[PDB]
RNA sequence: CGAUGUCGGCUCGUCGCAUCCUGGGGCUGAAGAAGGUCCCAAGGGUUGGGCUGUUCGCCCAUUAAAGCGGCACGCGAGCUG
RNA sequence: GAAUGCCGGCAUGAGUAACGAUAAAGAGGGUGAGAAUCCCUCUCGCCGUAAGCCCAAGGGUUCCUACGCAAUGGUCGUCAGCGUAGGGUUAGGCGGGACCUAAGGUGAAGCCGAAAGGCGUAGCCGAAGGGCAGCCGGUUAAUAUUCCGGCCCUUCCCGCAGGUGCGAUGGGGGGACGCUCUAGGCUAGGGGGACCGGAGCCAUGGACGAGCCCGGCCAGAAGCGCAGGGUGGGAGGUAGGCAAAUCCGCCUCCCAACAAGCUCUGCGUGGUGGGGAAGCCCGUACGGGUGACAACCCCCCGAAGCCAGGGAGCCAAGAAAAGCCUCUAAGCACAACCUGCGGGAACCCGUACCGCAAACCGACACAGGUGGGCGGGUGCAAGAGCACUCAGGCGCGCGGGAGAACCCUCGCCAAGGAACUCUGCAAGUUGGCCCCGUAACUUCGGGAGAAGGGGUGCUCCCUGGGGUGAUGAGCCCCGGGGAGCCGCAGUGAACAGGCUCUGGCGACUGUUUACCAAAAACACAGCUCUCUGCGAACUCGUAAGAGGAGGUAUAGGGAGCGACGCUUGCCCGGUGCCGGAAGGUCAAGGGGAGGGGUGCAAGCCCCGAACCGAAGCCCCGGUGAACGGCGGCCGUAACUAUAACGGUCCUAAGGUAGCGAAAUUCCUUGUCGGGUAAGUUCCGACCUGCACGAAAAGCGUAACGACCGGAGCGCUGUCUCGGCGAGGGACCCGGUGAAAUUGAACUGGCCGUGAAGAUGCGGCCUACCCGUGGCAGGACGAAAAGACCCCGUGGAGCUUUACUGCAGCC
RNA sequence: GAGCUAGCCCUGGCCAGGGUGAAGCUGGGGUGAGACCCAGUGGAGGCCCGAACCGGUGGGGGAUGCAAACCCCUCGGAUGA
RNA sequence: UGGUUCGUGGAGCCAUGGGGGAAUCUGGGCGGACCACCGCCUAAGGCUAAGUACUCCGGGUGACCGAUAGCGCACCAGUAC
RNA sequence: AAAAUGUUCA
RNA sequence: CGCGGGGUGGAGCAGCCUGGUAGCUCGUCGGGCUCAUAACCCGAAGGUCGUCGGUUCAAAUCCGGCCCCCGCAACCA
RNA sequence: CCGAGGGUAGGGCCCGUGACUGGGGCGAAGUCGUAACAAGGUAGCUGUACCGGAAGGUGCGGCUGGA
């Protein structure tokens, strides 16, 4: 069957991006939350040009 | 006069569609003066906040005249009359010895290549605009405004009008569609005629397809719900209420008035 | 898994 | 009750006798034939349908007879539902 | 030593199930330490609106190549999508960006919010939409509309040459749009060819023949030619297009009304460029050479694609912005703009490979899911269907034997045809087209594919229409008539309704419980009630704000009923809602009679009665398509029987029409009638309606239904009642090799006993040790800390005239 | 967290081939004029058959499956909600 | 209404949203309703080290652990997944 | 303003 | 089986809970009005209060047990 | 070839019959009420509509077969 899970670069980029977290105070403190922890990837990294 | 059609599907045999004869040699509108774009969404900000709004098709908006007083003197010939996705109504698509073209909404009786005007001037014609003042007491008339110089608001449904009952120092009194008693300001623009288009109420849609195409989307009844979504939610097999009949949100829909008493406009009002 | 059926025959 | 799947049907049976038939017998208000009743006897047999989820039962056509119960109201790690 | 404990390790079942589609393999020769599995050749099978090509998304080195097999591969493995190393992705024209705007996002002004923040016209961002200039070949092992070859374009910038008042983010125009059906001419694509070009080929009885086989194009500026799309030209007046316009718009006179003329596309032709089979010869893991000076022509079918902004009809009435044209303003007219020609300048990112899949989403080389374009030929009426087959791609990464049960999937059957069974469930019958021929009923459309039938191949003869061609040959479409041939059988294979009668419910097409319910539930047009005068009611938000609606009583919100036909009765006492400037009650507050505490006192400070005090409640009315409700007991007619008729009690009033053993009927298989040999079902009736009933609508209704019930005909393996056969498993051999479960085991029957159902206790009986194929009675077998039930002063969802609050409203 | 799923918004795409034959047109007929009736044309529809496509009716298989919803046969819609 | 031990309590004081609304030393708040007396203070402007809290970091010590322990990580761990 | 009835055959 | 309501003149109903008093309508009977019947008018009769017990000074009335009658309930398996 | 006829399928007309149902006719002295004929005690009749145990009542218009 069609699963949950339906990539789009633009979709991951628009939703969960660096640019995105940075935009509210609850995706602020998820950086820093990350950044405390010592995630060595803040945000999931979304690819190609 | 409103067409009819043979049974030649189920549907088609209680069908029925608006004869279009009025409209004129002029069905695509006109750039210009109109249209817009329209801006179809069924909810505000966020979230639906009236129910069963969508779908149907996609329509441009004729940005019509609803303040006759600009052109105070101006005569103008009425060159077409077309249809308008956005009202009951038609539309009077004017031309303007100015050279300005508007759109006025449709009154019964209008001719094409007739002659119209707004002002206190002004032959009491079908079609012209006066402010409710120099108009005589018992003419029928429509697109009245409220207040003065805030455009016309009362009577732009298809085939509606209000009739001048009497005045009152700086008030004429209105019989307004609904049959109410309004005093409405003398120095109100109000255009001599009634609607027209007044066979809108004999159609018939005829199946659900037809009130998709207009947007509206399927009403739900309460009884088909469940107490979480519903007053009328539940029980078991069928259930005839078992309370004041009420909307979904509590309120009692059999008679509870819902004008609020204290409003300012009040005293301006003498009926149902 | 995670059921989810419910308890029938 | 940290689970013994609960009706009926199908399937496969087997067991008890307080026997439906067939075998043998006493009494009969047993002429004969056919019955009635009780004793002995279970080796074997004990149909096919209409109705109903039905068990049961009522019917249709037969038959030597259309037996009654137990086996977790036998049998769902065998089937049906 | 225990906690269905936690982590780890190793057992058990077990060499057991399985090895992922039943599309299929056989052999020869290589290579190698080692081949069913890798390379090659031959033979066979499978896909071919794909299981074949090209993109998009996604994936991110999987691409090519060299060297390799520990692991990954469900077996092997010399192979690989795996390991190591190296190589590979070339753009002014393709796509995206130095262009545009949509939803929406953001957001200066501004508004709002305890803070975080929320809204918000302008602007900006935002894309398979608008705009925009490359086509065809050739090369690499791997890239090419990118490199190369030919042909052809686009911008800027600087020049010369010449034209003109040039000129804005501003005005106007355009861009610019729906659905259905469509005309004319073309192209893509395809068929045929006695014509052109080709290596070859006479097999096995016959054929040297207009024989077989293969192939007969692509691109192409200017100019033509043919289709077709756009568009009136003047002159005056002007108050509108938010400044200004010569522009547009609105008037008024001329000439056109035509595509004549201007332009704009498409297609042919075109200077020239390129391609160029079968077969044979070679060495590949594949490509090359020759066939070639290859030929490169004539007909026919023909689009859903092009000319495109074509035409017609319809209602539901069908984006924006920029490029582009034009008008002018500030400025400036030695600027500037336009045309032509030259030289110069032309960035950034993507490009490999998979891409209906072993490279994407499903933990897997997963029978699932995944958007767009091309998708050839023949025949079957057509077609993207179906059968086979081009090109192209595969035989699905375990095999070899055997020929048991049993299972799966499939074929056939005597005689009977539903006797099977909850039920004809399943399976069969029927089946395409052409033509006869069709009932009740019906809203006049339908019911209709009703039902029931006949025709269907091939040969020859005669003959009627077109279409493309000139009015013809041909080539291509529909027909008609007549003779005849063969078979059991002519939509000879494949794809292709079983039918009818009669009830219930729902009008109908639709929608629904992703993952057990597709229905009589929801929806639906329509009917009614009610709210709402517009800063509408209603809804979301603390607010601002927004929806409603850029709507305005023919409108919008809420409720019920649910096409249509005939209808929808009585009760306003209780509850709700509506209407009542009276009266009773009523909180803060006003008011202070009067009383109290302290003070030597003026004073300061407490209470506090009349009375004045809203809504709400009470009270008076209204209102049922508002919440709802709509009786009991006796008597009576000249056979009995029954009761039109009477009495009486009670109610706010005492269910009318219509229907009725019902989706409602308990007693019940009510009692009659029908169907049947027989009928708890079914249909029609009676009415004693436990416990129908009129918008939680009543009774009907043509048509409609993967809905539910009854019956019949046809037809059958459903059954009597089974049998035989096919293949995939099972079984044997080689290879790889799990699982849940498991206190330990050396694990028999009976009759007992025992916590009441014993392999384990007692008595007797039986029984050499160990496996394999099977069957499931048992181990109170496994799997899930019973869902039922009860308990816990456990938890949630829901309800209301439970309590107490809060929003909202008054 | 709406990359699954529900709805709505903006913008694109898709739906082989067959049937049935409404309005309306044109001609004829009829009438004082009509209504209306016959053809012919026309191509309407939550119209019909049926691929793609969207589904999930019934039965069988599957049940440590190919698969944490699959497969086979069959079936609903398929110009519209 | 909040704060204080103070839950309206005899409820002060200290803060405050609403209403009313003074005074400048013979002026004003407080000593738990209120009044008197006796006393303490001088509101409606602001700044002010130290003593106190903490341990990312550096150092010392340990009747602290010794690779299922001790931080999740002694090992390229907030990694692989 | 109100007032019902009169068995069969002659 | 369980529950709670009721038997009162000939008929249909009050009367009870706060014991001492049995009443209403119709019917029946006698009398009138009418030619006659009904209707109508004036008079009158008629109740072991289902029974068995006792509670009391006194029971239709209050309390127990049966007897019929009416209605409600019988749920989860 | 046609063809008597037989078979299969589907319609039309007529006859008979059927639980039950509808009204009707008739049958000396059963029941309930008083509609009509006198002004029938509400003038009657009437087409239609609604309603009622029954005649009938009433709404609307009409008639003289009444004043
Ligand atoms: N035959 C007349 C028609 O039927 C009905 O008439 C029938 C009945 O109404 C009528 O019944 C009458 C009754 O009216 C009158 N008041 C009393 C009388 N005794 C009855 O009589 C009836 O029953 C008796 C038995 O007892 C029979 O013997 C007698 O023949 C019969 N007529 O008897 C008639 C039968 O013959 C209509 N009422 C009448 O208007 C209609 O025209
Ligand atoms: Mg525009
Ligand atoms: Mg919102
Ligand atoms: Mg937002
Ligand atoms: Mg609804
Ligand atoms: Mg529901
Ligand atoms: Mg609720
Ligand atoms: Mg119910
Ligand atoms: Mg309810
Ligand atoms: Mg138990
Ligand atoms: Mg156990
Ligand atoms: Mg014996
Ligand atoms: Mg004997
Ligand atoms: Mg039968
Ligand atoms: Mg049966
Ligand atoms: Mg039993
Ligand atoms: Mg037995
Ligand atoms: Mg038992
Ligand atoms: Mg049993
Ligand atoms: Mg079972
Ligand atoms: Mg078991
Ligand atoms: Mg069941
Ligand atoms: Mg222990
Ligand atoms: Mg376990
Ligand atoms: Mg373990
Ligand atoms: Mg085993
Ligand atoms: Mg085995
Ligand atoms: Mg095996
Ligand atoms: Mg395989
Ligand atoms: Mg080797
Ligand atoms: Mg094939
Ligand atoms: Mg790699
Ligand atoms: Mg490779
Ligand atoms: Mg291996
Ligand atoms: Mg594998
Ligand atoms: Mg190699
Ligand atoms: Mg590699
Ligand atoms: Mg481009
Ligand atoms: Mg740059
Ligand atoms: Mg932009
Ligand atoms: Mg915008
Ligand atoms: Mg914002
Ligand atoms: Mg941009
Ligand atoms: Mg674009
Ligand atoms: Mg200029
Ligand atoms: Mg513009
Ligand atoms: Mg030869
Ligand atoms: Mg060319
Ligand atoms: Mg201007
Ligand atoms: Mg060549
Ligand atoms: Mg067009
Ligand atoms: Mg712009
Ligand atoms: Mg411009
Ligand atoms: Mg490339
Ligand atoms: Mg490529
Ligand atoms: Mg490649
Ligand atoms: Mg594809
Ligand atoms: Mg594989
Ligand atoms: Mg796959
Ligand atoms: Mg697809
Ligand atoms: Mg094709
Ligand atoms: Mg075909
Ligand atoms: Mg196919
Ligand atoms: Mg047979
Ligand atoms: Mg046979
Ligand atoms: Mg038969
Ligand atoms: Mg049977
Ligand atoms: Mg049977
Ligand atoms: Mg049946
Ligand atoms: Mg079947
Ligand atoms: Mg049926
Ligand atoms: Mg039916
Ligand atoms: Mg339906
Ligand atoms: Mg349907
Ligand atoms: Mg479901
Ligand atoms: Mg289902
Ligand atoms: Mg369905
Ligand atoms: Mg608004
Ligand atoms: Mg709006
Ligand atoms: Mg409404
Ligand atoms: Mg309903
Ligand atoms: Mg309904
Ligand atoms: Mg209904
Ligand atoms: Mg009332
Ligand atoms: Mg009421
Ligand atoms: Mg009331
Ligand atoms: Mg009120
Ligand atoms: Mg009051
Ligand atoms: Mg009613
Ligand atoms: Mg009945
Ligand atoms: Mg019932
Ligand atoms: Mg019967
Ligand atoms: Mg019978
Ligand atoms: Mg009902
Ligand atoms: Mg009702
Ligand atoms: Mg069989
Ligand atoms: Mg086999
Ligand atoms: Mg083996
Ligand atoms: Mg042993
Ligand atoms: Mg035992
Ligand atoms: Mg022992
Ligand atoms: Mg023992
Ligand atoms: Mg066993
Ligand atoms: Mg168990
Ligand atoms: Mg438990
Ligand atoms: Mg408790
Ligand atoms: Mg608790
Ligand atoms: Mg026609
Ligand atoms: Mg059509
Ligand atoms: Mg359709
Ligand atoms: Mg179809
Ligand atoms: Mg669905
Ligand atoms: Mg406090
Ligand atoms: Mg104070
Ligand atoms: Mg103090
Ligand atoms: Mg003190
Ligand atoms: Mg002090
Ligand atoms: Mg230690
Ligand atoms: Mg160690
Ligand atoms: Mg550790
Ligand atoms: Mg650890
Ligand atoms: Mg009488
Ligand atoms: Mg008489
Ligand atoms: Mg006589
Ligand atoms: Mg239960
Ligand atoms: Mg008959
Ligand atoms: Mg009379
Ligand atoms: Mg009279
Ligand atoms: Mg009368
Ligand atoms: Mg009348
Ligand atoms: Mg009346």
């Amino acid at each position: 069957m069609k699963r949950t899970w339906q990539p789009n670069r633009r979709k991951r980029a628009k939703t969960h991006g660096f640019r995105a977290r940075m935009r509210t105070p609850g995706g602020r403190k998820v950086l820093k939350r990350r950044r405390q922890k010592g995630r060595w990837r803040l945000t999931p990294a979304v690819r190609k040009r | 006069a409103v067409k009819k059609f043979k049974p030649y599907t189920p549907s088609r045999r209680f069908m029925t569609v608006a004869d279009f004869s009025e409209i004129t040699k002029t069905e695509p509108e006109k750039s210009l003066v109109k249209p817009l774009k329209k801006t179809g969404g069924r909810n505000n900000q966020g979230r639906i906040t009236v129910r069963f709004r969508g779908g149907g098709h996609k329509r441009l908006y004729r940005i019509i005249d609803f303040k006759r007083w600009d052109k105070v003197g101006i005569p103008a010939k009425v060159a077409a009359i077309e249809y308008d996705p956005n009202r009951s109504a038609r539309i009077a698509l004017l031309h303007y010895v100015d050279g300005e073209k508007r759109y006025i909404i449709a009154p019964d009786g209008l001719q094409v290549g007739q002659q119209v005007v707004a002002g206190p001037d002004a032959p009491i014609q079908v079609g012209n605009a006066l402010p409710l003042r120099f108009i005589p007491v018992g003419t029928v008339v429509h697109a009245v405004e409220l207040e003065p110089k805030k455009g016309a608001k009362l009577a732009r449904a298809a085939g509606t009008s209000a009739q001048i009952q009497g005045r009152e120092g700086d008030y004429v009194i209105l019989r307004l569609p609904s049959g109410e008693l309004r005093k409405v300001h003398g120095e109100c623009y109000a255009t001599v005629g009634a609607v027209g288009n007044a066979d809108h109420k004999n159609i018939v849609l005829g199946k659900a397809g037809r009130s998709r195409w207009l947007g509206r989307r399927p009403h739900v009844r309460g009884a088909a719900m469940n107490p979480v979504d519903h007053p009328h939610g539940g029980g078991e097999g069928r259930a005839p209420r078992g309370r004041p009949p009420a909307s979904p949100w509590g309120w009692q829909t059999k008679g509870l008035k819902t004008r609020k008493r204290r409003k300012p406009s009040s005293r301006f009002i003498i009926a149902r | 898994x995670g059921g989810p059926k419910k308890k029938k025959k």
